[PDB]
């Protein structure tokens, strides 16, 4: 039985994909650890 | 029964009344509200 969560935590277990390179300023499809999504990236001032 | 009132002097008196006339305009957009920049939900929401 395998037991797992994910939540807001840096991952330990992941998939074999190869990373590529982020486009900024552009509509592009985004995969970031395994969460899909669709929209715009720029450089930011927030802070976690 | 026999008896009057008469006034014998006066005063000038200047009263505010405030009514409201227009209110905001809103304007919605069913995409990027329901679905989000989502093609998957866009191609659901098509039939609505």
């Amino acid at each position: 039985v395998l037991s797992f969560e994910l939540l807001n935590a840096p991952a330990t277990v992941c998939g074999p994909k190869l990373s590529t390179q982020l486009v900024k300023n552009q509509c592009v499809n985004f995969n970031f650890n395994g969460l899909k999504g669709t929209g715009v990236l720029t450089p930011s001032l927030k802070r976690f | 029964n026999n008896s009057i009132a008469i006034p014998t002097n006066f005063s000038i008196s200047v009263t505010t009344e405030v009514m409201p006339v227009s209110m905001a305009k809103t304007s919605v957009d069913c995409t990027m509200y329901i679905c989000g920049d989502s093609l998957e939900c866009s191609n659901l929401l098509l039939q609505y």
